[PDB]
């Protein structure tokens, strides 16, 4: 289908399109034209991954100048694969409608873990043991010598992509992960290496958030791109959770006991080679006497251990000849570990910031932060010097170091808190500091500064004005989409009164309650007995959900949920979370109730997505308010108050409201595909937390919904399964929900579609 | 043979027929029996619903039934496993089932690649430097007993494309043929109109003449008064009597006589014996029929046997039966004429056969 919008002529795939789609479209074309960064609120489940990608396309075509490369940001790899597949549907219909092969380019960025194809690195169960043993085997000075010795190690799915891999670029088209990996066995090279390749030729690079937003691993992809690149986030609501484990470090005993053993091992590797060859410190310190532009920039297959998190600054100036010397930096850092172990011994938490941690450093070390600053360099450099092959045990010591840097030159923001005893078990010696990061901003600063504009969108964006603040930026379109039903899908209701009237709440002094357990079960039995297969119960803790399930089982009310539908709990082991998955699953395709009891902050609020015949019930066990103990989320609340006069209560609110409307709106996957809603707790009615809602859904709740009961609730849901159950046609939703070739061309209804959309 | 005369005696009068074909030599056993010739799910509530019955005067009802103890089996392989471990010499069963009430056992209070593999759903696996056991056993052993329910129920990049397409196709922006109807148009719809009743000798009027008539009955009724003397008269009220009278054309024949006492109801019992047998016999006759296979020829001959020696060796002692009574009922006269009917079917089979050949 050919549309007009504003005189750009897009493809549609689909033979019809939503009028949300269209305003979507009209709205992203107008951010394009501003070249800025731009937010919008989509519904999920409308299609509009197909509209975005429909729209850059169009601009690549009409004007790749202006669209040199498109970005796409994502969360899991399973998104990946979607869109890649979408995108290849696309590019199918574009190729039928033009009768020709366009000379476009799309790629799947992921680690190495999805892009060798190395049988020994096959078995390995981890991605640093995987990238260990393939630098092990790709080693840029242990090639040379395989070279001069083909018994040496060496992995010639990378030596044939550098003898043949690179003369040839990829044929125009999509490729998946699958799909290179196909490529990269029929041709013997890794497709690892062949990607990051044939980036800079890409018109469209698909990888996750970590693999651009880590500074560490920025410079792996933004290396080959340019100004004018635009990048997409999808689903990023929790974008700053991301930028703020990034930028967070965590030091153990059991890691300084570790490094102290690596770095003795390093020494005495240290004295052996300079026993065999002491030249080879020499050339070290020829090359950081004469620059470190020359080792880096010649070596580009070295990238294992990069760290371009100091800024361009920092590059230029050299390690300080105290330092330069081996010797002399690995007593250096033996002096550094042991001042920070012993630093370690307070027997009480001490929350402390950068400059005064370096300050008393200096006092007792004389260590000046100048040295300190380029502790990532000389670490670099000593690891490439030395040949080290497995790279994993070496690991904390590179962890001390980014450590030890990020403190030298990043101060503001950042909070060093020492907790020598466990939160949930302080009996148990658990020395532990955390560098908690709480600006997410510094993350995404140079995405906004170096690219042409940033899009993200996701379902649950219910505040338009902290994700500036939040992000520290200022959006050109801050434009929500609401969402048009012919047909009504979702049926939101909030039961804070349960049979007994009980006042049903979440709050942890009344989560003991046995009240509460009695009627939650109460509601989940008429619920099961009531409602379809699909049933999805969402907690606010482990351990609460844990308690409840026991209390159920000791009442016996969890013996008649079993009777009427299976059960299946999850529990924190991933291998037992997934056979839960699939065998709830196949009891929902099989036509036997299945119930999944999970935590709002556990994987399968994640990157779980739930069809209409799973996501029938999806029931929310009160406002999912994060354990405030954690003194991180106390220090960030603080620094944010400090920082943007934002209240700690009513970020706590607004993050809990995200987390639910996170694991509620992924029950829907079109107009035909409708669902339940429950959320069991009077707490939603306060006009605060009940406007913290999508607006999409927050719209829907009806008043009259507001603070039912238990058997009010079931009522509800049945006359909802009942009315939704009927049979419905398509054709009604043509002119009022969908819409056609000539109904789009009517000027009322792109005054309608204009009327859709609002900018705030 | 224990099984079929078990199955015998359950039906007597079946039991009565197979003696009559068979000791009669009508019939042979093979030839008799060669035309005469329940799974549960599992279900989740078999533990919680099935309890001890403690009834009141101390009494520990197990009410042991082997259904529920198959489910247990398929359930739990390993109670199967103590089950064929201890009795019948370790311990009784009883003794068994009372240590699993007493134990804690009873007492205890990814094919699919996308959206399973939670392990590798995230690309940044790094390490760890960027009543709970209770409640944790009892999850443990429910997600257990419902895996192994829901395996009892049963007793690749292909396979991951596919459910990519499954997930992600809309049916909304698909296709919606369903158009699985043959359409009809018959040629002659005349043939309804006039249907199975035969052709009637629906005689037309004669020429203009019809016309002077209708004209004539029109101006006859035109000017039309009401009478009610000639509208009827005793002699024609006489004569209706005696049409409505008893015995009269209108009341056709009559009373009739009491067939009930006419036959014996042991005759009537044994004329249904040999209606079921014949019917029986002529059922598979014509299920034989119409013989389409050189083998049918053999099987309709010992069928045409068959109901030759049923008729000698039964109907010919129940004729002289009914003769000796001089009963006036011609009962054996439906069973000729079923038997006629059938050899001369039979006969007419045969004259067909040898026309075709020759
Ligand atoms: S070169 Fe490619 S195939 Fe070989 S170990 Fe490295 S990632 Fe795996």
């Amino acid at each position: 289908m050919k549309l007009n919008v504003d005189g750009l002529l897009v493809y549609f795939p689909y033979d019809y399109i939503y009028p949300e789609q269209f305003s979507y479209m009209r709205e992203l074309k107008r951010t394009l034209d501003a070249k800025g960064h731009g937010v919008l609120e989509m519904p999920s489940g409308t299609g509009k991954t197909v509209s975005l990608l429909a729209l850059i396309m169009a601009y690549q075509r009409a004007y790749p100048l202006e669209v040199t490369k498109l970005i796409y940001c994502s969360r899991t790899v399973p998104e990946i694969e979607k869109v890649i597949e979408e995108l290849r549907k696309l590019l199918n219909f574009y190729e039928k409608q033009e009768g020709e092969k366009l000379p476009f380019l799309g790629l799947a960025l992921s680690s190495r873990k999805n892009l060798c194809i190395h049988p020994e690195v096959t078995p390995l169960r981890f991605g640093k043991d995987v990238d260990g043993k393939c630098h092990s085997l790709t080693a840029s000075y242990v090639r040379a010598q395989y070279q001069h010795d083909t018994s040496l190690p060496h992995c010639r799915f990378y030596e044939e992509f550098d003898a043949h891999g690179r003369e040839v670029p990829l044929p125009a088209g999509i490729y998946n992960l699958d799909d290179l990996k196909a490529l990269g066995r029929r041709q013997g090279w890794c497709p690892y290496f062949l990607a990051r390749y044939s980036i800079l030729h890409a018109n469209v690079v698909v990888y996750s958030y970590h693999y651009l937003l880590d500074p560490k691993i920025a410079d792996l992809v933004s290396k080959e791109l340019a100004r004018k690149a635009v990048v997409v986030f999808d689903e990023a609501h929790n974008i700053d959770n991301v930028c703020i484990d990034s930028m967070s470090v965590n030091l153990t005993r059991r890691t300084l006991d570790r490094c102290q053993g690596n770095l003795e091992t390093l020494q005495k590797t240290v004295l052996r080679i300079k026993e065999t060859d002491e030249q080879r410190l020499r050339d070290e310190y020829r090359r950081l006497v004469e620059g470190l532009r020359e080792a880096s920039a010649a070596r580009e297959t070295d990238a294992h251990l990069a760290n371009p998190v100091l800024p361009d600054e920092v590059l230029q100036e050299a390690v300080p000849g105290s330092i330069r010397t081996a010797e002399h930096f690995l007593g250096f850092l033996r002096r550094l570990l042991e001042y920070v172990k012993w630093r370690l011994r307070v027997q009480h938490v001490v929350q402390e910031s950068p400059p005064a941690f370096l300050s008393g450093l200096a006092q007792r070390v004389c260590i000046q932060r100048k040295p300190l600053r380029f502790c990532a360099e000389r670490l670099r450099s000593l690891l490439h010097t030395l040949e080290i092959t497995d790279l994993a045990d070496f690991s904390p010591l590179t962890l001390l170091a980014n450590f030890a840097t990020l403190v030298s030159t990043y101060a503001k923001g950042f909070t060093i808190i020492i907790e020598p005893f466990d939160d949930r078990t302080p009996t148990i010696a658990n020395p532990i500091l955390h560098f908690s990061c709480m600006d997410a901003s510094l993350a995404i600063k140079p995405v906004f500064e170096r690219f042409q504009s940033v899009i993200i969108t996701s379902g649950t964006l219910s505040p338009l004005d902290i994700y500036p603040k939040i992000l520290d930026f200022h959006p050109v379109t801050m434009a929500t989409f609401t969402m048009t039903l012919a047909r009504v899908c979702l049926c939101p209701m909030i039961i804070g009164r349960g049979n007994d009237q009980v006042a049903i709440s979440s709050k942890f002094e009344t989560r003991e309650d046995i009240a509460v357990i009695r009627n939650y079960g109460n509601l989940l039995l008429e619920m099961s007995a009531v409602v379809p297969d699909g049933i999805v119960a969402f907690f606010t803790s482990y351990q609460y959900m844990e308690s409840t399930v026991a209390s159920w089982y000791e009442q016996g009310i969890l013996e008649n949920i079993q009777r009427n539908k299976l059960l299946f709990i999850e529990t924190q082991d991933g291998a037992e979370t997934s056979v839960a998955l699939e065998k709830y699953q196949e009891a929902c395709e099989n036509g036997r109730g299945a119930i999944l009891l999970s935590v709002a902050r556990g994987k399968v609020s994640e990157g779980i997505d739930f069809v209409h015949h799973y996501g029938r019930a999806v029931i929310m066990f009160g406002v999912p308010y994060v354990y405030t103990q954690s003194r991180i989320l106390k220090a960030r609340l603080e620094y944010l108050r400090d920082q943007f006069q934002i209240r700690e209560n009513d970020f706590l609110t607004f993050d809990a409201m995200r987390h639910a409307a996170q694991c509620v709106g992924r029950a829907i996957r079109g107009k035909t595909d409708y669902g339940l809603m429950v959320f069991a707790d009077k707490r939603f009615a306060r006009g605060d937390k009940r406007g913290k809602l999508p607006r999409w859904i927050q719209e829907h709740l009806t008043d009259a919904n507001l603070n039912l009961t238990v058997d009010e609730g079931v009522q509800v849901a049945k006359y909802f399964l009942r009315q939704m159950a009927q049979p419905f046609h398509r054709e009604d939703q043509l002119g009022l929900s969908l819409l056609s070739l000539e109904q789009l061309e009517s000027e009322e209804t792109l005054k309608r579609i204009e009327q859709i959309a609002q900018q705030l | 043979l224990e099984e079929k005369n078990r199955m015998l005696q359950e039906d007597p009068v079946l039991f009565q027929l197979y003696k009559d074909l068979v000791v009669s030599q009508v019939i042979s056993a093979e030839e008799f029996w060669a035309n005469r010739l329940q799974d549960v799910g599992i279900s989740a509530a078999f533990l919680a619903d099935v309890r001890p019955q403690t009834d009141g005067c101390n009494g520990l009802r197990y009410n042991l039934t082997s259904d529920i103890i198959e489910s247990i089996f398929r359930t739990y392989p390993a109670v199967k496993m103590k089950y064929a471990e201890n009795v019948p010499h370790n311990m009784t069963e009883k003794e068994f089932w009372t240590r699993f009430f007493q134990s804690h056992y009873f007492h205890r209070d990814g094919v699919k690649n996308p959206l399973l593999d939670l392990t590798a759903l995230e690309d940044k696996p790094l390490d760890e430097g960027y009543k709970e056991n209770s409640n944790a056993a009892i999850i443990k052993r429910f997600n257990h007993h419902s895996a192994m329910v829901l395996a009892a129920g049963l007793r690749q990049p292909a396979v991951k494309r596919a459910k990519l397409q499954e997930s992600i196709e809309y049916e909304d922006l698909g296709k919606n043929n369903s158009v699985k109807t043959i359409a009809l148009n018959l040629k002659k719809s005349d043939r309804y109109y006039h249907g199975p009743t035969p052709i009637q000798s629906l005689q037309y009027a004669t020429s203009q003449d019809i016309i002077n008539s209708f004209q004539s009955i029109r101006q006859e009724m035109e000017a039309y008064t009401p009478k009610l003397t000639q509208v009827l008269s005793s002699s024609a009220a006489s004569s209706t009597i005696t049409a409505l009278s008893p015995g009269g054309a209108l009341m056709q024949g009559g009373t009739q006589q009491a067939i009930n006492q006419m036959v014996p109801n042991d005759i009537q019992s044994e004329l249904k014996h040999l209606y079921v047998a014949v019917g029986e016999l002529l059922r598979h006759f014509w299920s034989c029929f119409p013989v389409n296979t050189p083998f049918l020829e053999e099987k309709v001959v010992k069928m045409k046997s068959n109901l030759e020696r049923f008729q000698v060796t039964k109907l010919c002692p129940f004729q002289e039966k009914i003769r000796r009574q001089y009963l006036s009922t011609n009962l054996v006269s439906h069973i000729e004429e079923m038997l006629q009917t059938a050899y001369n079917k039979l006969h007419t089979w045969q004259s067909r056969r040898l026309m075709k050949k020759t």
